[PDB]
């Protein structure tokens, strides 16, 4: 049965035009399909319709861009100006405890000039940042004199650094009963950003992203022997993949934020209560093949009372690099460096004695943060399976299915880029190497701008490549789109040169 | 007393007192479901911290008297009950060896499966925009087509005796179970539901791609692909491909015998109660099989059993897709000078009909046919399904094409109802309806090609509404259980009055005996051996 | 030279690699409710106020409102079309709905409380939070047994229903606090009863449930709802339809395909008509189902938002505040939102929340497709198409390249006249041959990437074997279920693989690279003949690939290992195996667990401690039974007595038996029987 | 409970209990429980009566 404070609302969940559920049910019982449609459409608007706009060759607009400051980076970690401790030092990688991994590194550099400032974060009292350098310095000479070696070293509680992680910074908890009638009690700002225009450096990043180097970077796992006929396919296909992108330098980028991301909760579930050293290591094989450990910089984490995932925990990162933040320095807006001395560089006439610098900033991260990092080796099958997609759709037509001359023919040449208004075309690896760092920098770089503008951007695409075909396609609003575009593009870099990249492409769609 | 103390000291608190009287067993599971439901903090990160802190295992107290505190090198491995990983390996090495080595004997479901693969002989990868076939199929290969009840009856007894359930009614299975691990017990948890892995049968809805037996699903991943495919064949058979097909054979020459009876409900009850297949009364099997055939379906239906609302004719079974169905009796003329009355189905329909050797889907108004899409094997089988369905299309046109009296009758000289004349007049010969049918020219699109009257595709030419398939039609078994109302005659009339199901599509080629079956109620023997008879 | 991997569109056409603008593999990282208010109540602005009699919370009801004025989305829906297009919808079915129904009614018999649990986080208003499934409902069970409403105790769902009933009828709700018994005036009971978040409610979440089976049972016999299957399945759904509509002889007919969304759709959902069509499908059937089926829609008719924390300033305090202390946007919407929320909760009558009739949108998208089968159209131009809650694929086709327009106005209009705003931005046109749906791409082929989120790679962590085995498992599944290519599970499983070995710490014995275990791990390979046999976790090479993904690893090396090797390995007799929890998986939606043979594998162990809250009542009964009847774990028992007329006499039989023949000390079973007897005496009052 | 009992039972019961409820045009689909009831105390009496 339906009582009382239950039928009460039943006989008041009815349409406005009955007064007891009983009446609406024999109402619903007793009905006439009589075919009321025709005539509620004959009574509405000729204007409430799904007017159809036609698609052409020449409706397609290239995309609007924002216009004003440049750039600048929030990348996590360096992607090309970090600079590697080569050490050669196969320790059997027993559990290689990380930081006496690294004091070697240290030891490994001569020329340690004076901390010198050069770029502040332009506004903010930066001496914290060299201070807190120093101290860095300092505890890493005041470990042999705790007569024991600690296994990790917990900075002490200092006043530069407590600023640099803003543990001191911290407002009132106060209840609202209490604080009454207050002058500054208004709301938080909580402003929407502004719109960063976009710079030229983020496409020379993704340009040496691409590129092969030195070293390996993989430990690719065995396989079973291989039957007849697949399993010869699947060798010939990953690792053929595997030795064109074994090598690329999107694999070092991959595990430098797998290991420092690691080292980091790994402390943060342990260091729960005190400050902890962050070493940024990297790992990768020599072309000799000898097992060669990398260093690019140190990193400070704060207060890690993690009760929740979302949890935020402030860190401080410095890296090493050789290149000069005087050359751009609107990129580095998050950013303050230190000449922090000169290095040898040997070349085929002595070397040139370069200076090194130190880039430091401070940001925040959570345990999700981070877990979205331990497993960047995703971007690796995203890249091959958007690889090996390929090698069935466009090879689903024959009877013998194009897989081995998909690879094996160098004449088959790919449009990839255009620098001198002239279609560059390439060859397979430099593709592979392409997407696989096309996943990588999305995984680091990402944003939901990034996410709003590839819903957006898989719709123009699919109609352009529609109209490329001759199959007359049509749009409904074609402003709406553009607007919902320009409304997810605000400042991500990455964004901004995926969106430079899709309008020269539809000006070179043939369109 | 190593028990009892803890639901005593559980009875001092009144809130557990209470809990622990008023729900009786039969609810137990639905109480074993309150748990808090948090300890789900990342496995992958909560393992990998266990797994670098020492000793995350949990062992018993006698590691004392079995493994040692120092290993070889001196490493700990133990705690004050806590254990590191390292005595999982070392004892890996070096403990106490046993022969009971015994083990493939529970676990016979898996090397099953090691030595299909042992024999595997494979083949050549033909690829190919390979299409889904929406079949239904099994997944426990070799299960002697048992249902879940049954067998975990069997399992508990064979397990737990001392509480086995209350069926108790007095196969052999029980006896060589108890036999055979009597005393050598292994994991009794892991035995009971490794044996419900191996026995009980469970069978669902897939795409494959031409795979028919359990062995050709279980290497599924292996053959099927996105525009590939690998004929691999691992060299054996399994129950529930040809178990099924002894029952199906018994019960299509039980009809085929019933027709002459009397009341042919009457003998085909008493057949069913006493006919044994593979020492298993017949009656449970069709209470258990799922098994969709018209036989089987009738023979089930004798006993008031549920089946797919089928209009069942020529051979294919039928399912509702859509439409309504209108009785509109109506007059037809013969080529021979002869008045028919029929029952022209008003309404619009549109049907999936689905046969042995092709599928097949149409759309049909008042005496219209329209989009009949067709695939099958054999140009034979092409040929019986267009034939069939030019049957069913009803037009005048097909009305023209009849040649001859029309007097075809039961193995008892019974006069069949017209639509089966006309199936079995054209059956043998309907070569003259597609020349007074229609051409029309067609575009060659998406790869449908025609086909001609004299069995021959063509290009840019068809008949009307004719469509031939690539690779097979989509199927589709719909689920219905609608009941039935069988009459003395072995007609099939569910709800609506319109046949289902008649003796007169239900023989195809000699049958062949696999699973031994005996009769034992009525004559039934004059096709067995006379030897039989005597005996 | 600088780089553009879009270019590459210029070679390949994009449906052949669409994949590459999908970045991610999972998914990336109290105001917005408010946003969602002012969104639903402007699309619904047609004066339809009602303060409420029983929540006094005011109610827009805007069905069979004005007919849409402005192009713009609107939330007006004629009640007479949505029941008239259900109708037709039976006239294309033949009483297919009482069939559903008949399997709805065997649902509603057996059905006890448990489907309650298996489902994501619920809300329990005995704390006012989130939390999960088992703990609202003790919770919520153990309030009810602290006052008479107990008919739970028969287990079946209904009762609990009825318990839900009795207690909407009570006026005073003691709630107990984990003492200070004293709370929970009758108004707030209701209003909080009614309370959403995101994420349903705890009694209508039993309801909802019935109502989705239901439309399961209604959309397994349709084919244009091809929803509740996934996958492959979902394959065959799109070239059917193709050959439906595309194939027809003497070709002047002009096919076209558009693939759209409908923007803000949720939001505009009426429970009211749900109301309607789940009445119309219950024409004539007996009396109390339309009652118990009728449940969850009427709840939803007066269904409260939670908002929770807000900014600190809890949300029950947005009611005695002046409208300055803010930003000029938080200003303005509450201007527009203060008087419509009660009690620190949102009034919202017309709403529907994503993820709660999914289902049953369907059903209703379903049934506008096929209100265009030329029988319903009496016109040239005549469509078919497949249905999802939001985003749907539709062919339209008309001889005439005129009036495909006219075709697609007709959709239009009909949609906005059911309620579905149809978004003129997430759709696109083409000729019938390619387009989308649901992250389904169809351009002459197929591609899965709807739920192509490649697997957690990762150990799932809880054995030697089992994880090895349901990783590859999972592989397995993805590969044949979320088809992807065989290379990528190539790659996915030596990942895992990897993974696996620095895990648990074992790589292998021919590498040099040390572990805190390698070495045990060496000897043991020095000391092996036959290399292969030895178990992964034991040192061993990897030698899964496809055609054995399936084979356990113990069975596929079974043959080759030494004879020592597994007699000191499978043997049973080890002391780590202790009879606790099993194969317990249940990932969140279905939860699946799939694990294979385990010898000697009991390595994940001990999780950390953390002894109304008291969970220490249920499992604790359910784990003495098991400890007293193994078969509790395998097989649902079967007995009508109570627990302990059971465990008594099965204790004393016990008793018996291993004193006789067996043995025990004399003293030990007077004791034992004499603590029976204790317990006996004490079930008797 | 429907299929079950068309299981466990006879078809001479089945039509006894379609005559006791066109006595009273009792449809089975719902009364379900009565149909249990009706063919339960149909097999008992039977039961009592034999052999006797």
């Amino acid at each position: 049965e339906i009582t009382g404070t239950m039928r009460r609302l039943a006989d008041q969940s009815l349409p406005p035009n009955f007064s007891s559920l009983e009446n609406f049910r024999a109402y619903v019982d007793g009905f006439e399909p009589n075919g009321c449609i025709e005539g509620k459409l004959s009574q509405m608007s000729k204007e409430v319709n799904a007017r159809i706009e036609p698609f052409l060759k020449t409706t397609p607009r290239p995309l609007r861009l924002p216009d004003g400051p440049p750039c600048s980076q929030r990348s996590k970690f360096l992607l090309m100006d970090a600079l590697k401790l080569s050490i050669e030092d196969p320790s059997h990688e027993g559990e290689g405890i990380p930081l006496y991994d690294a004091i070697k590194c240290m030891k490994t550099f001569f020329g340690w000039k004076e901390p010198n400032i050069i770029k502040p974060h332009e506004k903010g009292i930066n001496p914290n940042y060299l201070l807190a350098w120093k101290q860095v310095l300092a505890e890493l000479q005041d470990i042999e004199n705790e007569e024991k070696i600690p296994k990790k070293k917990n900075m002490k509680k200092t006043s530069q650094l407590k600023w640099a992680l803003g543990e001191n910074m911290a407002p009132e908890k106060v209840d609202f009963e209490d604080c009454k009638d207050v002058s500054d009690l208004k709301q938080y700002d909580s402003d929407e950003p502004e719109p960063r225009s976009l710079a030229s450096w983020i496409q020379s990043e993704f340009n040496k992203a691409c590129e092969l180097t030195d070293s390996s970077w993989i430990e690719l796992d065995e396989i079973g022997e291989d039957v007849a006929p697949i399993e010869h396919i699947a060798s010939m296909r990953r690792n053929y993949f595997t030795a064109e992108v074994s090598h690329c330098r999107a694999t070092e980028y991959i595990m430098k934020g797998v290991y420092i991301n690691t080292a980091l909760l790994n402390a943060s579930c342990a260091a729960m209560d005190d400050f902890q050293l962050i070493p940024m290591i990297s790992k990768c094989r020599t072309k000799e093949g000898r097992r060669k450990t990398n260093l690019y910089g140190f990193i400070i984490k704060g207060r890690s009372h993690l009760r929740n995932d979302t949890d935020v925990v402030n860190f401080v990162s410095m890296e090493f690099s050789l290149t000069d933040p005087r050359l751009e320095p609107h990129k580095w807006e998050k950013y303050c460096v230190l000449e922090i001395g000169d290095m040898l560089l040997r070349t085929a006439i002595g070397q040139v004695s370069r200076p090194m610098f130190l880039y430091v900033r401070t940001n925040g991260t959570s345990k999700i943060k981070m877990k979205w990092g331990m497993e960047m080796r995703r971007c690796l099958l995203q890249s091959l399976q958007q690889i090996e997609s390929m090698i069935e759709a466009e090879s689903s037509v024959k009877e013998k299915d194009m897989t081995k001359e998909f690879f094996e023919n160098k004449s088959e040449t790919w449009p990839i880029g255009e620098s001198p208004k002239g279609v560059e075309e390439g060859s397979i690896g430099k593709v592979c190497r392409t997407l696989l760092a096309k996943s990588v920098f999305n995984s680091l770089y990402a944003s939901p701008q990034l996410e709003g503008f590839s819903a957006e951007s898989r719709r123009l695409l699919l109609i352009v490549q529609a109209l490329r075909d001759n199959l007359e396609p049509g749009t409904f609003d074609l402003g709406g789109l553009y607007e919902a575009i320009e409304e997810c593009l605000i400042n991500d870099p990455w964004v901004l040169l995926n969106a430079s990249w899709f309008n020269s492409f539809l000006t070179h769609a043939l369109r | 007393m190593e028990r009892i103390k803890e639901l005593r000291d559980l009875m001092s608190q009144s809130r557990t007192r209470e809990i622990l009287t008023k729900t009786t067993v039969d609810h137990i599971a639905i109480i074993k479901k309150y748990t808090s439901g948090r300890q789900e903090k990342n496995p992958a990160l909560r393992m990998k911290w266990m797994m670098a802190m020492k000793y995350p295992i949990t062992a018993d107290k006698r590691i004392m008297e079995m493994i040692p505190e120092r290993n070889e090198q001196g490493q700990t491995l133990w705690s004050k009950v806590m254990v590191s990983s390292l005595a999982v390996t070392w004892w890996n090495r070096n403990g106490p060896t046993t022969s009971t080595v015994h083990y493939p004997k529970v676990y016979k479901t898996y090397f099953e499966k090691v030595e299909r693969l042992k024999h595997g002989t494979f083949g050549p990868v033909h690829f190919r925009n390979q299409v889904k076939i929406r079949r239904r199929v099994d997944v426990n290969p070799g299960h002697a087509d048992l249902s879940a009840k049954e067998a975990q009856d069997v399992i508990m007894e064979v397990v737990f005796p001392n509480e086995v359930g209350a069926r108790i009614l007095t196969l052999t299975i029980t006896k060589e179970k108890k036999e055979e691990l009597q005393d050598c017990k292994i994991a009794p948890l892991m035995v009971a539901y490794m044996l419900e892995r191996e026995l009980v049968r469970k069978t669902r809805f897939l795409p494959v791609a031409g795979g028919t037996s359990s062995v050709y699903i279980e290497v599924l991943h292996l053959t099927q692909g996105t525009c590939w495919e690998q004929m691999y064949t691992p060299g054996g058979e399994v129950r529930n491909d040809d178990v099924d097909q002894s029952l199906i054979i018994a019960a299509r020459n039980i009809v085929r015998r019933a027709t002459v009876s009397t009341d042919p409900l009457a003998s085909l009850l008493e057949m069913c109660h006493s006919t044994q297949i593979g020492g298993i009364r017949m009656v449970d099997i069709l209470r258990q099989n799922p098994t969709e055939e018209q036989a089987v379906d009738i023979c089930k239906a004798a006993m008031g059993l549920r089946i797919s609302s089928s209009f069942s004719f020529g051979g294919f079974t039928f399912k509702r897709t859509s439409g309504s169905s209108v009785k509109k009796e109506e007059e037809v003329l013969t080529g021979n000078l002869q008045t028919l009355k029929i029952r022209v189905h008003e309404g619009y329909e549109e049907f999936t009909m689905v046969g042995r050797r092709a599928t097949a889907i149409l759309r049909k108004a008042t005496r219209r046919l329209i989009q009949l899409i067709v695939s099958g094997r054999d140009e034979q089988s092409i040929a019986e399904a267009i034939i069939v369905a030019m049957v069913f299309s009803q037009e005048d046109c097909m009305i023209k094409a009849v040649r001859g009296d029309l007097n075809f009758v039961n193995r008892a000289n019974q006069r069949l109802n017209p639509m089966h004349q006309l199936l079995r007049h054209f059956q043998k010969d309907a070569k003259v309806l597609f020349q007074n049918w229609g051409i029309e020219p067609i575009d060659n699109v998406m790869g449908m090609i025609g086909i001609l009257p004299d069995m021959t595709p063509s290009t840019e030419m068809s008949l009307r509404g004719v469509r031939v398939s690539k690779m097979g039609v989509d199927e589709y078994s719909s689920t219905e259980r609608v009941v039935v109302s069988i009459d003395r005659f072995l007609r099939v009339r569910d709800q609506r009055g319109n046949v289902l199901l008649s003796p007169e599509e239900v023989s195809e080629t000699q049958g062949t005996e696999r699973l031994t079956i005996t009769y034992s109620s009525s004559m039934m023997w004059e096709i067995n051996g006379p030897e039989s008879v005597l005996v | 030279m600088d780089v553009n991997p879009t270019l590459l569109f210029l070679k390949v056409p994009a449906q052949n690699a669409i994949s590459t603008t999908f970045p991610y593999t999972g998914d990336p990282p109290t105001g917005y409710t408010m946003d969602t208010v002012n969104r639903t109540h402007q699309y619904s602005e047609k004066g339809k106020w009602t303060t409420n009699t029983e929540t006094g919370a005011p109610q827009l009801n805007p069905i069979d409102g004005p007919l849409p004025d402005n192009h713009e989305p609107s939330g007006y829906a004629q009640t007479d079309c949505v029941l008239e297009a259900m109708a037709f919808l039976e006239e294309s079915h033949p009483g297919i709905f009482e069939n559903s129904c008949l399997e709805t009614m065997e649902v509603v018999q057996q059905t006890r409380v448990d489907k309650l649990t298996q489902g994501r986080q619920t809300y329990d208003w005995t704390l006012n939070r989130n939390q999960p499934a088992a703990t609202a409902l003790a919770n919520t069970i153990e309030v009810f047994r602290s006052n008479d409403l107990t008919a739970n105790e028969s287990g079946r769902l209904i009762d609990f229903l009825k318990d839900v009933m009795e207690s909407m009828d009570k006026e005073e709700m003691e709630i107990t606090a984990h003492k200070k018994k004293q709370r929970l005036n009758k108004k707030s009971y209701l209003i909080r009863a009614l309370t959403l978040n995101t994420t349903p409610g705890m009694q209508i979440r039993g309801f909802v449930y019935f109502v989705e089976t239901l439309a399961r049972s209604i959309c397994e016999k349709l084919e244009q709802s091809g929803l509740p299957v996934g996958g492959n399945e979902k394959k065959a759904k799109l070239a059917n339809v193709v050959r439906k509509m595309m194939t027809n002889s003497q070709d002047t007919e002009l096919s076209f395909t558009i693939t759209g969304d409908n923007t803000k759709w949720n939001e505009n959902q009426n429970p009211r008509m749900f109301l309607a069509m789940i009445t119309y499908i219950t024409r004539n059937q007996p009396d109390w189902f339309r009652n118990v089926l009728s449940i969850a829609p009427i709840m939803f008719s007066n269904k409260m938002a939670r908002l929770g924390k807000g900014y600190q300033i809890p949300a029950e305090m947005l009611a005695n505040i002046d409208l300055k202390y803010f930003n000029e946007s938080t200003r303005k919407k509450i201007e527009k939102i203060r008087p419509l929320l009660i009690d620190g909760t949102a009034s919202l009558s017309p709403g529907m929340m994503m993820g709660m009739f999914n289902m049953l949108s369907t059903v209703l998208g379903v049934s506008i497709l096929n209100l265009g089968q030329k029988r319903y159209t009496k016109t040239t131009y005549w469509w078919d198409g497949l249905q999802s809650s939001d985003d749907f694929a539709l062919i339209v086709n008309a001889p005439n390249h005129e009036g495909i327009q006219a075709g697609v106005d007709r959709f239009y209009r009909t949609c906005k006249l059911v309620g579905i705003n149809m978004s003129k931005k997430k759709s696109y046109i083409n000729r019938t041959g390619t387009f989308e749906f649901t992250s389904f791409f169809y351009r002459y082929g197929f591609v899965a990437n709807f739920s192509m989120e490649l697997p957690s790679f990762g150990v799932s962590g809880i054995n030697e074997s089992a994880d090895m085995s349901i990783g590859v498992t999972v592989i397995k599944n993805n590969m044949i279920n979320n088809d992807l290519g065989p290379a990528t599970a190539q790659m996915a499983l030596q990942l895992f693989i990897k993974d696996y070995r620095y895990t648990y710490r074992c790589h292998r014995g021919d590498t040099q690279i040390q572990t805190r275990r390698s070495f045990e791990l060496k000897k043991l390979w020095e000391q092996t003949r036959s290399k292969a046999g030895l178990l992964v976790s034991d040192g061993g090479p990897n030698l899964y690939n496809i055609r054995n993904l399936h084979i356990p690893e113990v069975c596929l090396k079974w043959e080759l290992m030494d004879e020592d090797y597994q007699g000191r390995l499978c043997n049973p007799l080890n002391p780590f195996v202790s009879h606790k929890e099993i194969e317990s998986a249940n990932n969140a939606g279905p939860a699946k667990s799939m694990e294979y043979d385990a010898v000697a594998t009991t390595h994940s162990w001990i999780p950390k401690r953390n002894r109304l809250e008291d969970e220490q009542m249920y499992q604790k009964c359910c784990n003495l039974f098991e400890k007293f009847f193994p078969s509790s774990s395998y097989r649902r028992p079967v007995g009508i007595s109570s627990m302990v007329e059971a465990m008594v006499s099965r204790a004393r039989i016990d008793a018996r038996i291993d004193f006789e023949s067996g043995r025990i000390k004399k003293e030990e079973f007077a004791e034992i029987m004499k603590i029976c007897s204790t317990i006996e005496e004490l079930r008797r009052q | 409970m429907e299929d079950f009992v068309r299981q466990c039972f006879n078809p001479m019961i089945v039509e006894l209990a379609e005559k006791a409820m066109k006595e009273y045009g009792e449809d089975p689909k719902i009364e379900t429980n009565k149909f249990a009831a009706i063919c339960t105390h149909l097999e008992v009496c039977f039961m009592y009566s034999d052999f006797h």
